[PDB]
Formats: C-alpha cells, sequence, structure tokens
C-alpha cells in the first residue's frame, strides 16, 4: 500500500516488522478486551464523531 | 426524580434514576381538627401502584 | 461571524475565533443552575 508523506497507519496482528528507513514509529497499542454488554466511547479525531 | 421523604413528608429529602413502579405504601403524619376543636394526630398509609 | 457546528474543523485564512459575550447573570443559569426540573431548592 501507498502513503504519503505525513500519514499514519495501524499495524497490528501476530508478525515480525522492522520499521523501514523512511517510517516512524510513534505508539504501541493494545486491544482492549471487553465483555458482551460492556464498552468505551471512542472519538474519531479525523471526522469529529 | 426528587422526591418527599420523612416522618412529616418534606420534598426535596430523597433522589433516584429509577421511579418504583411497584406495590408499596408511604406513611404520613397529619394534625386535623373536629368540629369541636379537639386538635387531632394520625399516623397514616397509603398503599399504591 | 457565523456559528460552524458539527465536524471537525480548521479555520481557513482570514477567519478568527470570535468570543460570544452573555448578559449578567446568564452564565450561572446556564451552568451553575442548568436544569431546573431535577432539583426546586
Ligand atoms: N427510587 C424510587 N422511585 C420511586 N419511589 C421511591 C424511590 N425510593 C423511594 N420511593 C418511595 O418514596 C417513599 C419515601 O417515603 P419514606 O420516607 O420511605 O416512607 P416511610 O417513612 O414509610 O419509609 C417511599 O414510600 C418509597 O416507596
Amino acid at each position: 500500500v501507498s502513503h504519503q508523506a505525513g500519514d499514519h497507519w495501524l499495524i497490528r496482528g501476530p508478525l515480525e516488522y522492522v520499521p523501514s528507513a523512511k517510517v516512524e514509529v510513534v505508539e504501541e497499542r493494545q486491544a482492549i478486551p471487553l465483555d458482551e454488554n460492556e464498552g468505551i466511547y471512542v472519538q474519531d479525531v479525523k471526522t469529529g464523531k | 426524580l426528587s422526591l418527599s421523604a420523612g416522618r412529616p413528608k418534606r420534598p426535596h429529602a430523597r433522589r433516584a434514576l429509577c421511579l418504583l413502579l411497584g406495590p408499596d405504601f408511604f406513611t404520613d403524619v397529619i394534625t386535623i381538627e373536629t368540629a369541636d376543636h379537639a386538635r387531632l394526630q394520625l399516623q397514616l398509609a397509603y398503599n399504591w401502584h | 461571524v457565523r456559528a460552524v457546528i458539527g465536524s471537525t474543523y480548521m479555520l481557513t485564512q482570514d477567519e478568527v475565533l470570535w468570543e460570544k459575550e452573555l448578559p449578567p447573570g446568564v452564565e450561572e443559569l446556564l451552568n451553575k443552575g442548568q436544569d431546573p426540573l431535577a432539583d426546586r431548592g
């Protein structure tokens, strides 16, 4: 997939990653465990919702 | 819901989020007076739903 | 001046944030008071 000079994108899964020379790791994330009838409020800062 | 509570019921003494619909009673202390001017104090209870 | 409502927004060129004043005591009603239905004391 092609990216542009300011993009962000999340990489997930069971895998092994080495950073490219033109890619920056900015953060590590964990899936948040949720039982049925339990949740969290998320904001999409791109669209505001 | 801000509700009345107390022996001689006062407004704004209880607060709730659910309305208890179901059959209960509440109890009040009244002061009445007779055609003879005998001042009486009553203990009453009201079965409601 | 206009109100812009609803989505994430970047002020374009030659646009600035505008402060909206409220008449004396209006602010308390809006926040300190808020709902009159929930409590009346
Ligand atoms: N969350 C609620 N929703 C609806 N009614 C309620 C709630 N909590 C209490 N009540 C009713 O409000 C009344 C408050 O009076 P209370 O002081 O409890 O009377 P008593 O002196 O008989 O205990 C009670 O009868 C109770 O049934």
